RNA sequence: GGGGCUCAAACCACACACCGAAGCUGCGGGUGUCACGGUGACGCGGUAGAGGAGCGUUCUGUAAGCCUGUGAAGGUG
RNA sequence: AGGGGAGUGAAAUAGAACCUGAAACCGUAUGCGUACAAGCAGUGGGAGCCUACUUGUUAGGUGACUGCGUACCUUUUGUAUAAUGGGUCAGCGACUUAUAUUCAGUGGCAAGCUUAACCGUAUAGGGUAGGCGUAGCGAAAGCGAGUCUUAAUAGGGCGUU
């Protein structure tokens, strides 16, 4: 019983080559090159899941900030007078009624402010 | 009872390892002889 | 929901003009680069340039403390063997008195395209007036 | 590390706040071992190496079957 | 030379270098990007433009700008290493077989189990010569649930339900 290798051979080469669609030059044609592209390509995307929920809680807390200022406190004395009255509200939340209710902001700001925080 | 219904009882029979297929087996590579010696080549066996 | 970003074909832009009159030239570097890349704004996104624009009139009567005037120094090379160049504070604000705030300025921004986009947004001159009196710019007391 | 920093953006004390990890918590999934009759509990980084369980390829039986020119294998989306 | 028609054929992109006709490699066409910008070329985020239709909480193609980010194998105490190997693609290329054994799993018989050559009505059946087990101790003669050492039914070694 001879095994003949062509066709299971070509079936997982063009499995890889077909995940390493739009990299440059060798990078998407050559199996040999190609290869270990997909590996670091994954390498990177498991890192950056992580990555990811850091990069907006930054931007999330600097929109917090640019919002509170524009009121009369700063960022850290706004999270601790939330803290201190009630309020459990996100940072995700918190930075969107920033920008698109203005109105709302203030009015959270101005009870973080009168618990005297 | 036919010729395609009829098997061995469980643990009857096993595989066999072979080793020095790929990462994923537990024996690629080196096969389960470690590195380089006398008890790692073709023949390298240890007079009793 | 997902986070709001801003985009650059709408973005608000105001001009602002600032009097270097005896100011500490850090402390003033720090605020005229805080909002050339807009981080006063709820609308900052880290991509796209959200600042002002900064005008700056007296740039020859910003000052430094200790001794300050006489042992800062600003080194260049040429690309020649040797090449090394300096000028001290003193003497570098009667040569280009504006080439004193470009420089703290610019080493407090990003390294990048859009670092250099945000430094086009600064005017330094070293009269009292400005040749922006068609774009209005309101006071920034520091 | 750079810009820059002088009743500091240095140093010595004290105080309160905040940021900050794949650590901890929340929510949703998967697995190993043990106990009870599906639940509880604590586990689940890994080289050499030991143990357990699988996928696919060719040939033989099942098969004088079943599929197939109203279109097989192969190739390419 | 080579082609464009016409014909033959079920089919000539089955046309003689003739079944199928992959990859490396080389081109033409269209869409988006690219001439102030520094590095393993990807990935987290992300505007704009083009196409399709369900006309936007949609699908496909590009990816301005921005956060992180120094290939793989081998060998090593330790490699982005300026240490080794590889120009790329396709095909091939390295734990096997025989005979003697030991342990484990799973079966057949059971104080017994099993045959080898060989006959054969030929994968049946016969063939129990032999092998292992039911008893050990001693270098042995030998004695035996005992036996060896010893002057010793003492002690001790090994063995016995
Ligand atoms: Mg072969
Ligand atoms: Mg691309
Ligand atoms: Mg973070
Ligand atoms: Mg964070
Ligand atoms: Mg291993
Ligand atoms: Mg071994
Ligand atoms: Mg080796
Ligand atoms: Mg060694
Ligand atoms: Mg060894
Ligand atoms: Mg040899
Ligand atoms: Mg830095
Ligand atoms: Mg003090
Ligand atoms: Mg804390
Ligand atoms: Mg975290
Ligand atoms: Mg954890
Ligand atoms: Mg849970
Ligand atoms: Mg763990
Ligand atoms: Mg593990
Ligand atoms: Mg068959
Ligand atoms: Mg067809
Ligand atoms: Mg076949
Ligand atoms: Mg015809
Ligand atoms: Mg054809
Ligand atoms: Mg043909
Ligand atoms: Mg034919
Ligand atoms: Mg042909
Ligand atoms: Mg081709
Ligand atoms: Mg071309
Ligand atoms: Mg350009
Ligand atoms: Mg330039
Ligand atoms: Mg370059
Ligand atoms: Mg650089
Ligand atoms: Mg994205
Ligand atoms: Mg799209
Ligand atoms: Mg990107
Ligand atoms: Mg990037
Ligand atoms: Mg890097
Ligand atoms: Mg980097
Ligand atoms: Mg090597
Ligand atoms: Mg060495
Ligand atoms: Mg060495
Ligand atoms: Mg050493
Ligand atoms: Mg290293
Ligand atoms: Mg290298
Ligand atoms: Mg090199
Ligand atoms: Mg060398
Ligand atoms: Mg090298
Ligand atoms: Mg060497
Ligand atoms: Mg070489
Ligand atoms: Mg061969
Ligand atoms: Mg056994
Ligand atoms: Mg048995
Ligand atoms: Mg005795
Ligand atoms: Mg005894």
């Amino acid at each position: 019983a001879r095994v003949k290798r062509g066709v299971i051979a070509r079936r997982r080469h063009k499995k890889i080559l077909k995940l390493a669609k739009g990299y440059y030059g060798a990078r998407s044609r050559v199996f040999r090159v190609a290869k270990q592209a997909v590996i670091k390509a994954g390498q990177y995307a498991y890192r950056d899941r992580r990555q990811r929920k850091r990069q907006f809680r930054a931007l999330w807390i600097a929109r917090i900030n640019a919002g509170a200022r524009q009121n009369g406190l700063s960022y850290s004395r706004l999270i601790a007078g939330l803290k201190k009255a009630a309020i459990e509200i996100d940072r995700k939340v918190l930075a969107d009624l920033a920008v698109n209710e203005k109105a709302a902001f203030t009015a959270i700001v101005e009870k973080a402010k009168a618990s005297l925080a | 009872m036919q010729l395609n219904d009829l098997r061995s009882a469980p643990g009857a029979r096993r595989e066999k390892h072979r080793p020095g297929r790929g990462i994923g087996s537990g024996l690629g590579k080196t096969g389960g002889r470690g590195h380089k010696g006398l008890t790692s080549r073709s023949g390298g066996k240890v007079a009793p | 929901m997902k986070t709001y970003t801003a985009k650059p074909e709408t973005v608000q832009r105001d001009w602002f003009v600032v009097d270097a009159a005896g100011q500490t030239l850090g402390r003033l570097a720090t605020e005229i680069a805080r909002r050339l890349r807009g981080k006063h704004k709820p609308e900052y996104t880290p991509h796209v340039d959200t600042g002002d624009y900064i005008v700056v009139i007296n740039a020859e009567q910003v000052r430094v403390t200790g001794a300050k005037t006489t042992d800062k120094m600003y080194y260049h090379h040429s690309g020649f063997p040797g090449g090394i160049k300096s000028i001290n504070f003193e003497k570098l604000i009667a040569k280009a008195p504006e080439r004193v705030i470009e420089t703290a300025v610019k080493g407090m921004l990003p390294k990048n395209p859009l670092g250099r986009d945000m430094y086009r947004k600064l005017k330094v001159y070293k009269g009292a007036s400005h040749p922006h009196t068609a774009q209005q710019p309101q006071e920034l007391k520091i």
